[PDB]
């Protein structure tokens, strides 16, 4: 037959279309799920695996950027909130949703993971029954519906489609009975993601946690608190609950603890550094490493100021780690095949090139053409404060500009490179030489906004930048600022 | 533990003829039942309310106690024996509001015989020809819209059903729950009060052996949980919640449930998170409203240059680059006085830009920005 389109990378998934609803013939002849080898959980690896055929010379500072990577001393509140909800929720064999909420890197999905460790340790004690932990994350998911893809699959360990699925945790939370399950506590990470138009998926997974043969615990962990309350409906946040976790960002202090957690076995220690590599060994030449308490309050009351993020401190302080064993290689020459401190000097450095902006030194160091597009541009909104202006008013104010100061040495050394191209077989032009390239490089930098227009005279510009940087940038070049 | 049963029977997921504070509407209810298992009548039945008021729950508590697979018996008032099948389903966690028949079919069909294949009104109305009473309880029927197309569309399989629990030679009878000739019965649920709260409360609690709770907190809680549009899931928690707070400092008092609402409300209070604001971030909150108010669609950059002009025409505290503006603003986003989004202008050139916005009210701001009392004219 003849085709109207093709459909040629076409790619089905081996998921089956039939609920566990039709899997058995009565809710009796369900047998105990827990004594199942398919229920609850009962090869990618070694291909990034080589031989290593050179010797890494590790630095004495590199041991302190190693432990000051993302791979609990200030959440004692919130874990034992959490602890004691969920120790409480499946001891009882009941089903409940906690809700815990933050700003990025305020240690909510450690707490929560910690919470979820220490109750698999009681669980192996015999001290609360047995539980499988499911950890779904709705930024990983492609489709918003795969959750329930995930979550049946990690209870019956079949591969359906996700409304199969849906139907299958439907009948699984409903209908089976207390006696032939085991309890469930669940991980909603990034609650956010999986809000889609019809809430469906939010329903179904907050309302599962009201029926009573459910056995489940749901910890959503969202980014705000008021989540239900802005892009959820009434039945959902009537749901969730009224108690909600706030993980507040680390003050200062707690960032300290944090910071020298991660240094206590490093900070004031010898090390054995030879001199011929450079490579340290932790207790030939024995250095102590320092971290200054003043570095490390400082960098912890910068960032308890902006955030209160603990991945930044982090950051932070490995930056300046960084940036102290650059200096140090380079004034060795060691290669990567008696106190050696990292300061305040480096923990400010490292905080103020992300403080720093390139915007004004980008355009201090564009061509003549550039510049005087840019002036032009500020004369023009200085003429009619209209702040989007066409683009041959522009053409007529630069050539306006070139004609009044006509005089200017500069100017009548440019004005034939500008027009001619310094050649006099070429005829006098109507926009100048690179007229395109600096109104596209404008463009590319995001310094400029230009409307989809066809008509090159009356189409408009706008500065996307802040009036006050591009003037800064302006007075700094000597020709502009003296015409 | 009587702490654990008592946190157990406060959940959300606790079930207990009648409901306490329903059993008049249970009546109302089951006075429709004692109709249309009497006289083998089709009909149908819609119930609304706001969340939490007892529809699901005083449902489940008649199939649970008074009732080819799910197979009953049910008595009238005058109660010989009749036979019935009773079901329950939730309509969000169809795939789609047009299988719904089928999967009546699926709760209503034995499972030996054979499996037909489903698609509207005329099959399932064929089915039930030649039967025995079919109760179908339909929470969230609303959802049974179709949240696109047309009000032509939108309302085609809700009338369908409500159609075929009306037409005569079959037995179907339809109870329809969503939230708040041939038209179905209403009964409004209604929010509950505090009397209604304590008895539920009560009663539920009367299985224990002991009540752990002051007579006077659970008053005072159903007091505050009541007000307007109440819902008993948020008493549940409050209870819940005063029992964890107890438990993680050591009966429970009146004082612990204030320690609930005042744990879990955000308490904003403008004034303490102004007065945690050095001078200078109060000096940019100032100017960053102030152009809010003169622009009202304004973005960081116009804010910042409005911050330069108008700070160059104090002469005093000498101005700050833009990026640790946006660090000062950021710094009052993260007080809890500023929010910056992502949005589109609304000149020629529409593109994506970052716009700052305000949620502090304005006589605390005024007041305590003219109590510091040097720096003037932004506000
Ligand atoms: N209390 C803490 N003690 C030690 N390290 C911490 C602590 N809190 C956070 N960290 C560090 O910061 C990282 C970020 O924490 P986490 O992943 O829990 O953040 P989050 O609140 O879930 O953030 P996001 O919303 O961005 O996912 C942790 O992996 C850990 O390295
Ligand atoms: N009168 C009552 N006695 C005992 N428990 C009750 C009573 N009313 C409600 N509950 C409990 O309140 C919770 C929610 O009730 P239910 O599911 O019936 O609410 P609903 O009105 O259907 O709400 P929604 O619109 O949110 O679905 C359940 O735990 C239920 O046991
Ligand atoms: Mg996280
Ligand atoms: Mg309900």
């Amino acid at each position: 037959v003849i085709r109207k389109f093709t459909k040629k990378n076409v790619a089905r998934a081996k998921k089956k279309y039939t609920p566990f609803s039709k899997r058995f013939k009565s809710i009796a002849a369900i047998p105990d799920l827990t004594s199942l080898p398919e229920f609850y959980g009962n090869r990618f690896e070694n291909k990034l695996k080589t031989t290593q055929k050179h010797q890494i010379v590790e630095t004495i500072f590199s041991k302190v950027k190693k432990q000051l990577n993302s791979s609990l001393p200030a959440r004692e509140n919130e874990f034992a909130s959490i602890y004691l909800s969920a120790y409480s929720a499946i001891e009882s064999d009941s089903a409940t949703t906690i809700y815990v909420a933050g700003t990025p890197g305020v240690g909510k999905t450690l707490t929560v993971r910690e919470v979820v460790k220490e109750l698999l340790s009681s669980s192996a004690q015999r001290e609360i029954p047995d539980f499988l932990y499911v950890e779904i994350n709705g930024l990983k998911m492609v489709k918003p519906t795969d959750c329930y893809e995930t979550l049946w699959n990690k209870v019956s360990g079949e591969r359906l489609t996700w409304a199969a699925s849906m139907e299958s945790l439907e009948f699984y939370f409903k209908r089976v009975p207390k006696n032939k399950k085991k309890t469930i506590v669940v991980l909603l990470d990034e609650l956010d993601a999986m809000v889609t138009k019809s809430q469906d998926i939010m329903y179904n997974f907050f309302n599962w946690t009201t029926y009573e043969n459910a056995k489940l615990i749901v910890i959503a962990v969202a980014n705000t608190m008021d989540l239900p309350e802005r892009q959820l409906g009434n039945k959902i946040t009537s749901r969730i609950g009224f108690t909600r976790i706030m993980f507040t960002g680390y003050t200062h202090e707690e960032l300290k603890n944090i910071i020298d957690l991660r240094l206590k076995g490093l900070n004031d220690s010898f090390f054995y550094v030879d001199t011929k590599t450079g490579n340290a060994i932790l207790i030939v030449r024995k250095v102590r490493l320092r971290m200054s308490a003043d570095a490390i309050e400082i960098a912890s009351r910068k960032v308890a100021s902006v955030s209160g993020d603990a991945r930044r401190a982090l950051k932070v302080c490995k930056r300046a780690a960084e940036i102290a064993e650059k200096h140090y290689m380079a004034k060795h020459g060691y290669g990567y095949d008696g106190v050696q401190t990292v300061h305040i000097t480096h923990v400010m450095k490292a905080l103020n090139e992300t403080l720093n902006s390139h915007v004004i030194t980008f355009m201090t160091r564009l061509s003549f053409t550039a510049k005087l597009f840019i002036y032009a541009l500020l004369n023009l909104m200085k003429k009619n404060g209209s702040q989007e202006q066409e683009l041959g008013d522009i053409v007529d104010e630069i050539k306006l500009l070139i004609e009044v100061n006509g005089s200017n040495k500069f100017v009548m050394e440019i004005a034939k490179t500008l027009f001619q191209q310094g050649s006099d077989n070429i005829s006098e032009q109507l926009r100048i030489i690179s007229w395109d390239f600096v109104l596209n490089q404008l463009l590319d930098a995001g310094i400029l906004f230009k409307q989809t227009m066809k008509n090159d005279r009356i189409c408009c510009v706008k500065l996307n930048i802040s009036v006050e940087e591009a003037k800064r940038a302006m007075n700094e070049d000597e020709t502009l600022r003296n015409l | 533990s009587i702490f654990l049963r008592t946190k157990a029977l406060l959940q959300k997921s606790s079930e207990l003829g009648a409901l306490p504070a329903r059993t008049a509407e249970y009546e109302q209810v089951m006075n429709f039942l004692a109709k249309a298992i009497s006289e083998h009548r089709s009909d149908s039945l819609y119930i609304t309310g706001p969340p939490g008021t007892g529809k699901t729950a005083q449902l489940d508590m008649i199939i649970r106690q008074k009732f080819l697979q799910n197979l009953s018996w049910f008595e009238l008032p005058d109660g010989r024996l009749e036979s019935v099948a009773v079901t329950s389903i939730n309509c969000i966690s169809l795939g789609e509001p047009s299988s719904i028949f089928q999967k009546i079919f699926d709760s209503f069909q034995d499972l030996n015989g054979p499996t037909l294949q489903i698609k509207n009104m005329q099959h399932l109305q064929k089915f039930l020809e030649p039967y025995t009473t079919f109760v179908v309880v339909l929470d969230e029927m609303d959802r049974l819209l179709h949240a696109n197309t047309s009000e032509t569309q939108s309302v085609r399989t809700i009338l369908e059903l409500f159609l075929l629990a009306k037409l005569p030679t079959v037995s179907f009878v339809l109870i329809g729950m969503a939230n708040s000739g041939l038209l179905p019965q209403t009964i409004v649920f209604q929010p509950y009060t505090a009397e209604q709260m304590y008895e539920i409360v009560i009663q539920k609690m009367s299985s224990l052996p002991t009540i752990i709770f002051q007579p006077m907190a659970i008053k005072f809680a159903a007091k505050k949980c009541a007000g307007n549009t109440g819902d008993l899931r948020k008493l549940f928690d409050v209870l819940r919640g005063s029992i964890e707070i107890y438990e993680l400092e050591k009966k429970i008092g009146l004082n612990y449930i204030a320690k609930v609402f005042s744990k879990f409300v955000n308490n904003n209070s403008t004034r303490t998170r102004i007065a945690k604001l050095n001078i200078q971030q109060k000096l940019i909150l100032c100017t960053i409203i102030q152009s809010l108010k003169l622009n009202s669609d304004a973005t960081i950059d116009e804010s910042f240059d409005h911050y330069i002009k108008a700070i160059t025409k104090t002469d005093t505290l000498a101005p700050l680059q833009r990026n640790e503006f946006l660090e000062i603003c950021t710094i009052l986003e993260t007080c809890g006085l500023v929010s910056i989004k992502k949005t589109k202008c609304k000149g020629k050139t529409k593109r994506f830009v970052d716009k700052i916005d305000v949620d502090l009210d304005m006589r605390e701001f005024y007041d305590e920005m003219t109590k510091i009392s040097i720096l003037k004219p932004f506000l």
